[PDB]
C-alpha cells in the first residue's frame, strides 16, 4: 500500500519513516530484500511521519535505507478444522513438513474481550483421580487451574498426568500451545501422541492442534504465541458448538519477554525492574480465556515463580485470575512426598456443603484441623524433645505424621524412572479412607505403611508383609 | 538407688537441647547476611532511578 | 562487635511459642 | 480487569458523588470499595507514563493524599442540613500478613477502626476468622 | 504593583512570568477571576523573568494566560486580642460563622529566630497529677515537652487530660493548632471547651484561640499551619508580659507534607524518599519557641511514629529539639495498663538530685533498677518451670509485678471508656506509695487491688471489700 | 582474567561453532564450559555502562535469553540428517550452598539433569563427594 | 540548627586552626568534636542540590576524604619542631546500636580506639556505662 | 616517586612506567615447587607456593611485624633476594613507628649499602585517585628485581580491602551506575 526507508535499528527495536499513507497501531509490514519472511508490527507514533516497530524474527543484516511495506490489516492466521494434526509457529506457517494448510477463512490475533452479559455462572466438579485435589481443592468444569511451582519442583510431569487421565476420554477437542519451553520435550510429545493414536496421519480423525515457539527465539516472538493458541482455540468455541480444553506451559514467559523490549521502547521501570504497564496487559489478554453462552473453555496454566519467592510481582497479580490454586513446596519434595502439592495453601471455589455435600466438607475440614495444630509444636519438638508433651499430644502427632504419608500416590507417566506401577483411585475410596484414619481404627500399625499405595487396603497388607 | 539415675538423664538431655540451639543460629545467621545486603541494592536502585528522570 | 547481640528479654520479644508458654505459667 | 488505567482511577469517586446526593436530602446510605490497593497500582502506571519522578517502590510522591481526600467525606450531618449520613467500608491486601508496609500504614492512620483476619484461625476452624485481641472500634 | 501571566500548571505547582517587577522570594500573589480567594507563594527563580510557586487551594478551573497580581510583602493576618474564642484559616479568615475578626494590627509568618544574648537559665518543676511522669520524668515551666508514640496508643487523650489538669489553673492565655488530622475530632474540641466555659460566645472573657488545617487539604496548606499558630503566641509573648500556652497535634504532617512537592520541584531525592532539606527546614521552624526575656512559652507537641519504628529520619533529628520526651508502646498496652507510658524509655532533664532533692531522685532510681532487674529472670522461667526458682526471686518477681500494677491510673475524659470516675494524685502521696512498695509493708495483699486507684490508701480499701465479697 | 569483558562474553559461542562443525558431519563431540557465572558477571559488567535499567541483584533482564541460546545447541540428529551428536557439561559455583539463588536456579530449568558436590564429604573424606540423594538424570 | 549548612561544614576546621597555633609554638591543647554526624549531613545537602552523582545512602562519593583530613591533624612533635601536642576527641552517635553503618564503618578505621556505651547497663546501676568488653586503645 | 624522608635525590640510571601488561602464555612455568622460609609450623603444616599468594588473618597484639621482618631476613639469607613494602592507605603514625622500627633490627642502615628493603607509602589523607596507584607503584619496583637480575622477591601489601574502597570510590566520581551493595561495575577486571 505505502512504502517506508529503515531508519534506525537498535536490538528488536526497528524505526521506520513514511512519506505518506502513515500505517495505524498493530498493522503487519513487510520487509523487501530478505531470504526468510520477516514481519514488524506497529506500536507508536512517534511524530514527523515516523513510527516504532517490534520484530517477530533475527535482525541481523539490516542496512539504514532499507525499503518496507505495508499490508493494511494485523496478523492473520489459518484458523478452522483442518489445524487438527498439524503444528504452527507464532505466524500460522507449518512447521511440520508437510505442506500448506488448506483452510477456508483467516481470523487476526487481536480482539476484544466477551462482554458483561455473556457470562454463564453454572458450577460443576470435575474427578481427576488424585487424592489431594480431590479431596481439598476440587476443580471444576469451564473452570480456570492454575499449577505454582519452582524450578525442579514437578508441574510438567502434573500436566502430562492430568492430560493421560482427562484429555483421553474427552468427546470434544483440545489445544496444546508451549511459551518458552524445551524442544526436546515437543518432540516427545509429537511423537508419543503419534503413537497413543490422538494424532492420525492418513485419515481426518485427530483431536488436538499444537502452537509451538520455545526459548530458542528472540523475544519478539515469545511475546505474542499464547494470542495465537486462544484464537484457534475460540473458532472453535463460537462458530462450532463444543467444549475445548487449552493447556499452556509457563504462561510467566509471556510477562518477562516484555520486560525485555520495554527499555528499548524509552519507559521509567517500576519496581525489580518490571514495566510499568504489568497488570493491564496480562488483564487484556486473560480475559479471552472465559467460557460464554456459546461454549466452554477448560484451561489448566503452569505459572513459575523466580528463586522460590510468592511476593514477586509477577505470580503475585496471578491469584485474581483463577477458580482454583494448586501450590507446590520444595520442603515436602525434600522429604519424599510425591506429589509436593502444600495442603496448606491449595483452594478451590466449589467448597462449600451445598455443592460437594456434607460429609466431604466435614471430612476435609477435619483434616486440615488436623494438619495445623501439629504445625504448632515444632519449636517445642525441635528443642526441648518429644519427652516434654502429654499423651493428647503425642496422639495428634502420631495421627498428624499418619496422615501426610497417605497424600502420596504413584504416578503412570512416572513408572519408567521409579519402578512402580500406576493406580488411580475414586472419590467414595479416598473419602472413606481419610474417614477411618481419622476414627482412629488405624492406631496399631506402623506410619511406614501409608507410604505410596492406592486404595486404604493396600496398607493394611504392605503392614502384614512388612511384620 | 533412684536419685542418681535421676541426676545422670538430666544432663544427657541438658547437652542434647544446646546441640540442637547450635544447630538452629547456624542457619539464621545465613539468612539474616543474604537479606542484609539485599535491602542495600533494593534501596541504592530507587535514587538512581530518581535521579535520572528529571 | 561486628555481629548480633542479644539483650535482656528478648525471648518474650520474639513473640513466639516460647513467649506464651512463659506468660502463662 | 480488562478497562482502562484511567476509568479504575476514577471510579471509587464518581460512586462517593452518588452516594452523596442521599446524605444532602436527609437519607442514609452506605458504600463499600472493594481492593483500594488495586487503584494505586493504576494511579501509578499512570503517573509514569506522564514522565513524573517516582518515589517509594516508584509510587507517586503523595498517593496519601489520594486516599485522605476520599475517605474524609463521610460523615454525619446535624439538623440544620438534613441530618443525613453516609458510611464507609474500604477493603485492603496484605503480602503474608505483613502490616507493616508502605500502602496499609497510610490507612491505618486515617481511620476510625480495623477488624483483622488471620489464616490460622480460618484453618483451626473458626469461621469468621476474626481476631478479637486486636480488633478496635473508636 | 506588578502583573504576571500563567504559563504552566502541573498538580500543585504553577508558574508565572512577569514583564515589569520581580517579586522577591516569600512573596504572596493573588489569582484574578475565582468566586474564592487563591493565594500563591514563591519559591525559585528560574530565569528569563520567571518564578515557580506553590498553591494553598485547589488548582482545578485554572487557564494558560490569566492574570495574576502581586501584593507586595508576605502572607499577613489578624493578631490581637480580638482572637480569642474564633476559628481560623492558614491565611486568617474565619470558618465560624460569625463574621470578620476586627483588629487593628497584622503581622507577617514569616520571622527570625532570637540570638544568643536572649536565652534564660530558669528550671523549675510543674506538677500535672499523673504517677509516671511526676515520679521519671518531671515536667519544667518553660520548657519544651513530646509526645512519641505510634498509631491507636493514646497521644490524643493525654493531650485532651493536660488541657483540661492544667489549661484550667492558669492565668494566661493557650493557643491550639491543629496540622493534618481528623475533622471530626476538631468538631468534637470545639463543643468540648462550649459547656466548661472557656470559650464563650456572649461575653468577652474567652482564654483560648484555635487554627485549623486538616487532611483533607492539599500539601501546601498543611505545610504552612504551624507558623500561622505560632506568630499567634509571639504576639502574647512578646507585645504583652504574660505566659502562654501552646499545644500542637502531630506535627510529623509537617514534614510529611513537604516530601510531596520536593520531586515536582527538580530535587533529587535523600535516603527513604525524604527531601535533601529536612533538618534545616525543621531547624528554622523550631527556634521559633523558646522562652526570652520578655516572655514565656510553655509547649506541648505530638510526635507520630510510623510502624512503631523510633531509627526513621522523621523521629530521629526531633529528640535534639526538647526538654522532656515520654514514649509510648504498644507492648504495654497489650497488658491492659493506661496510659501505656514506657518507664525504662523516658527521659527528662530536671531528673537531678540538686533539683528534685535527694530523697524522689533515690525513690525513681530503685524503681528503674528493679524494673531493669525483672527482665533478666523471664528468660529463666521460659525453659525451667516457675517453682523452681529461688524464694528470693520469687519475692523480686512479686515485688515487681505490684509495681508494675501501681503506675496505671483512671483519667477524667476517659469515663465513657473505662467506666470509673477520675483521680488526681499529689507528689508527695506519688513518693510514699513507692517507698513503702519498695520497704516491703504490703507483702500479704493480692495483685488486683493496686489496679486502676489513686493514692495508697485505696488498695487497702478495695483490699477490704474483694475479702467482703469472696 | 586479565582479558577484556567482551572477549570473556564472546568465548563460549565460538567453541559451540567449531563443535556444530563435528554434529552435522555425522561425528560426535563433546563441549566443557569451565563457568557460565564469570560470563554473567562480564556481561552485567557490559550491561551497566550502557545505562539499562538494573533489575534483581543489579543483574539485567535478559541473563535467562544469554544461556538459553546457548545450551540449546546440543541435540541428536536423526539419520535423515546425518547422526551426529553434541553433549555439553556446564559448570556453576554456588555460595555457602545456597541453591534457590538467581543463576543456579535460571541455569536448573534449562539442563535435562545435575550432580551436586558437597563439602563437608570432601572434608570428611569421601572423594568424589557426590550426594546420591539430589543428583539425578532424566 | 538555625544556621545555614556551610556554616555548619565550616565549624570544625576553624576550631582545629586556632588550636594549630598552640602546637606550633611548644604548648599543648586539646579539641571536641561534638556530633561529626551533622556535618557530614550537612555537607550531603548541598551536594545534593549541586547535581553531584549520589551513592550508597545518598552520601557523596568523598565523603571518607572529608573526615581524614581532619582527623590526620593531630600529633605530637619532636624536639626540633619545639615539642608541641594536639589530642582530639570525636563523638558518633549510633541507630540501635548498629556500628556497621555507612559513616562509623568510616571513622572508626581512621582512629586508634573507641570508648563503647549502652543503656542496658545504665538502668542496672552501673554509671558511667562503659562496657569494658568492647573497649581498646591501641 | 620522589623521596619524603629528606635525605637527598634518589640517583638512579634507569625510569620505568608503572602500566604494563601480564606475561604471555608462553613464559609460564608448567611446574609447582615450594618456597622454604625456616620455619618449623609453615613449612610443615602450610608450606607456601612459590610464586603465589598469601592471605594473612591477624590483628594487633598478636606478633605481625616480628614475623614480617623475620620472613625479610631469612629469605634475604637463604635465597639472596630482597625485598619490597607498600602501605595502601596507611595511618602516619604507625607508618613513623614502623620505619623507626626497622632501623635497630637491622633490615635497614643508614650508614653504608647493606639495606634489604624498600618503602612506597600512600597515606589516609590523599585523594582516592593517589591511593589506588599505590601497589602498582610497588610492584614495579620489584618487577626490576625480577626481570633485570634473575632473583626471587618478595611483595608485601598493608591492606588489600581499602585498595577496593579507593577504586570504588574513583567510579562514583566519574559518574557510573553502581554494581550490587554500591561496588563498581569494574570490581573483578581491576
Ligand atoms: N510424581 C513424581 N514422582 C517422582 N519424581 C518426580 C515426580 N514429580 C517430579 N519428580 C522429579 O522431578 C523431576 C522433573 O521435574 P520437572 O517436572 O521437570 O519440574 P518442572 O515442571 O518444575 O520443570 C524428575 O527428575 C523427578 O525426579
Ligand atoms: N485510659 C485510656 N487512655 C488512653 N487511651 C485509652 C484509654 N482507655 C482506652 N483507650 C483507647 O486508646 C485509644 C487511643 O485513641 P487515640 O488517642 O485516638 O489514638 P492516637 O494516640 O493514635 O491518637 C482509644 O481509641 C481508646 O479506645
Ligand atoms: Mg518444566
Ligand atoms: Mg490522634
Amino acid at each position: 500500500a505505502a512504502t517506508g526507508r529503515i531508519v534506525a535499528v537498535i536490538g528488536a527495536v526497528v524505526d521506520v519513516q513514511f512519506d505518506e499513507g502513515l500505517p495505524p497501531i498493530l498493522n503487519a509490514l513487510e520487509v523487501q530484500g530478505r531470504e526468510t519472511r520477516l514481519v514488524l508490527e506497529v506500536a507508536q507514533h512517534l511524530g514527523e511521519s515516523t513510527v516504532r516497530t517490534i520484530a517477530m524474527d533475527g535482525t541481523e543484516g539490516l542496512v539504514r535505507g532499507q525499503k518496507v511495506l505495508d499490508s493494511g490489516a494485523p496478523i492473520k492466521i489459518p484458523v478452522g478444522p483442518e489445524t487438527l494434526g498439524r503444528i504452527m509457529n507464532v505466524i500460522g506457517e507449518p512447521i511440520d513438513e508437510r505442506g500448506p494448510i488448506k483452510t477456508k477463512q483467516f481470523a487476526a490475533i487481536h480482539a476484544e474481550a466477551p462482554e458483561f452479559m455473556e457470562m454463564s455462572v453454572e458450577q460443576e466438579i470435575l474427578v481427576t483421580g488424585i487424592k489431594v485435589v480431590d479431596l481439598l481443592a476440587p476443580y471444576a468444569k469451564g473452570g480456570k487451574i492454575g499449577l505454582f511451582g519452582g524450578a525442579g519442583v514437578g508441574k510438567t510431569v502434573l500436566i502430562m498426568e492430568l492430560i493421560n487421565n482427562v484429555a483421553k476420554a474427552h468427546g470434544g477437542y483440545s489445544v496444546f500451545a508451549g511459551v518458552g519451553e524445551r524442544t526436546r520435550e515437543g518432540n516427545d510429545l509429537y511423537h508419543e501422541m503419534i503413537e497413543s493414536g490422538v494424532i492420525n496421519l492418513k485419515d481426518a480423525t485427530s483431536k488436538v492442534a499444537l502452537v509451538y515457539g520455545q526459548m530458542n527465539e528472540p523475544p519478539g516472538a515469545r511475546a505474542r504465541v499464547a494470542l495465537t493458541g486462544l484464537t484457534v482455540a475460540e473458532y472453535f468455541r463460537d462458530q462450532e458448538g463444543q467444549d475445548v480444553l487449552l493447556f499452556i506451559d509457563n504462561i510467566f514467559r509471556f510477562t518477562q519477554a516484555g520486560s525485555e523490549v520495554s527499555a528499548l521502547l524509552g519507559r521509567i521501570p517500576s519496581a525489580v525492574g518490571y514495566q510499568p504497564t504489568l497488570a493491564t496487559d496480562m488483564g487484556t489478554m486473560q480475559e479471552r480465556i472465559t467460557t460464554t453462552k456459546k461454549g466452554s473453555i477448560t484451561s489448566v496454566q503452569a505459572i513459575y515463580v523466580p528463586a522460590d519467592d510468592l511476593t514477586d510481582p509477577a505470580p503475585a497479580t496471578t491469584f485474581a485470575h483463577l477458580d482454583a490454586t494448586t501450590v507446590l513446596s520444595r520442603a515436602i519434595a525434600e522429604l519424599g512426598i510425591y506429589p509436593a502439592v502444600d495442603p496448606l495453601d491449595s483452594t478451590s471455589r466449589i467448597m462449600d456443603p451445598n455443592i460437594v455435600g456434607s460429609e466431604h466438607y466435614d471430612v476435609a475440614r477435619g483434616v486440615q484441623k488436623i494438619l495445623q495444630d501439629y504445625k504448632s509444636l515444632q519449636d517445642i519438638i525441635a528443642i526441648l524433645g518429644m519427652d516434654e508433651l502429654s499423651e493428647e499430644d503425642k496422639l495428634t502427632v502420631s495421627r498428624a505424621r499418619k496422615i501426610q504419608r497417605f497424600l502420596s500416590q504413584p504416578f503412570q507417566v512416572a513408572e519408567v524412572f521409579t519402578g512402580h506401577l500406576g493406580k488411580l483411585v475414586p472419590l467414595k475410596e479416598t473419602i472413606k479412607g481419610f474417614q477411618q484414619i481419622l476414627a482412629g481404627e488405624y492406631d496399631h500399625l506402623p506410619e511406614q505403611a501409608f507410604y505410596m499405595v492406592g486404595p486404604i487396603e493396600e496398607a493394611v497388607a504392605k503392614a502384614d508383609k512388612l511384620a | 538407688e533412684s536419685t542418681t539415675s535421676e541426676q545422670s538423664a538430666r544432663m544427657t538431655a541438658m547437652d542434647n537441647a544446646s546441640k540442637n540451639a547450635s544447630e538452629m543460629i547456624d542457619k539464621l545467621t545465613l539468612t539474616f547476611n543474604r537479606t542484609r545486603q539485599a535491602v542495600i541494592t533494593k534501596e541504592l536502585i530507587e535514587i538512581i532511578s530518581g535521579a535520572a528522570a528529571l | 562487635p561486628e555481629g548480633v547481640r542479644s539483650g535482656a528479654g528478648a525471648v518474650r520479644d520474639a513473640g513466639g511459642a516460647f513467649g506464651k508458654k512463659e506468660q502463662a505459667d | 480487569a480488562s478497562d482502562a488505567a484511567p476509568l479504575q482511577y476514577l471510579a471509587p469517586y464518581s460512586g462517593c458523588s452518588m452516594g452523596e446526593y442521599f446524605r444532602d436530602n436527609g437519607k442514609h446510605a452506605l458504600i463499600i470499595y472493594d481492593d483500594l490497593s488495586k487503584q494505586a497500582v493504576a494511579y501509578r502506571q499512570m503517573s509514569l507514563l506522564l514522565r513524573r519522578p517516582p518515589g517509594r517502590e516508584a509510587y507517586p510522591g503523595d498517593v496519601f493524599y489520594l486516599h485522605s481526600r476520599l475517605l474524609e467525606r463521610a460523615a454525619k450531618m446535624n439538623d440544620a442540613f438534613g441530618g443525613g449520613s453516609l458510611t464507609a467500608l474500604p477493603v485492603i491486601e496484605t503480602q503474608a500478613g505483613d502490616v507493616s508496609a508502605y500502602i496499609p500504614t497510610n490507612v491505618i492512620s486515617i481511620t476510625d477502626g480495623q477488624i483483622f483476619l488471620e489464616t490460622e484461625l480460618f484453618y483451626k476452624g473458626i469461621r469468621p476468622a476474626i481476631n478479637v485481641g486486636l480488633s478496635v472500634s473508636r
